[PDB]
């Protein structure tokens, strides 16, 4: 998983 | 009671420091690896952004990433411009707090012809004296701008949260001016700049996609935005992207 898609899914 | 301009205003990040050394020697690599660094850590926040702007986590996981990793330049570059706008009135980069690049500082390799660019984006919020408001519907747009030619996997959920931010723009517009009388000249004259910075912003890009596959230049990238470009690079140069152009152009 990216960095990116990584942050898409963390809770915020 | 709550608007939706009044949610854009509150959940826009705070402008980030860039944390650079005066020390050092100025050359372009230097400055460039800089900016960079910079650029992926405002990348970070505008994510951030995305996932607090009404309507966005509606979109199906594989489409926030497609329109944040096809727009990120154009996002990074309006706000560049907007800071350089309301700081300087367009007459010097203000990258961040203690980052400001004016015109002497910008006589360097390869860097004089990119910032020039970045101006002309700042010069266009002078000469037609954008409110804030304006900027932040427009901002979102340009996160809706650019797509997939094959289209998007929720296509319908992306077409009604993109019209609701063009009716956002027009909002914005009213809440300016108290003479309607200029509202559709005004939303003629915004729409004809989101159309335009497709072409402003492609300048950045190809300088950017060269200096992220040329390794010979040791400019730096980091991460995260490294692996953004490492997608987006080659969609863009296949010609498989496209833009939402409000005007035939
Ligand atoms: C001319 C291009 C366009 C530049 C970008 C323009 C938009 C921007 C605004 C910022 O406030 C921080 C960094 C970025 C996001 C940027 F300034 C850097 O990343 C460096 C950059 C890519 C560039 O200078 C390079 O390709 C150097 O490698």
């Amino acid at each position: 998983p990216s960095l990116l898609k990584k942050l898409l899914l963390a809770p915020a | 009671f709550p608007t939706l301009i009044s949610l854009l205003e509150v959940i826009e990040p705070e402008v980030l420091y860039s944390g650079y050394d005066s020390t050092l020697p100025d050359t372009s690599t230097r400055l460039m690896s800089t900016l960079n660094r910079l650029g992926g850590r405002q990348v970070v926040s505008a994510v951030k952004w995305a996932k607090a702007l009404p309507g966005f986590r509606n979109l199906h996981l594989d489409d926030q990433m497609t329109l944040l990793q096809y727009s990120w330049m154009s996002l990074m570059a309006f706000s560049l411009g907007w800071r350089s706008y309301k700081q300087s009135n367009g007459n010097m980069l203000c990258f961040a707090p203690d980052l400001v690049i004016n015109e002497e500082r910008m006589q360097l390799p390869y860097m004089y012809d990119q910032c020039q660019q970045m101006l002309k984006i700042s010069s266009e919020f002078v000469r037609l004296q954008v409110s804030y408001d304006e900027y932040l519907c427009m901002k979102v747009l340009l996160l809706l701008s650019t797509v997939p030619k094959d289209g998007l996997k929720s296509q319908a959920v992306f077409d009604e949260i993109r019209m609701t931010y063009i009716k956002e723009l027009g909002k914005a517009i009213v809440k300016r001016e108290g003479n309607s009388s200029q509202n559709w000249q005004r939303f003629y004259q915004l729409t004809k700049l989101l159309d335009s910075m497709h072409e402003m912003v492609g300048g950045l890009l190809q300088f950017c996609f060269y200096t992220f596959v040329n390794k010979s230049l040791s400019v730096e990238f980091p991460e995260m935005l490294a692996e953004i470009i490492s997608n987006q690079l080659p969609k863009f140069k296949a010609g498989s992207v496209k833009p939402l152009l409000f005007h035939q152009k």
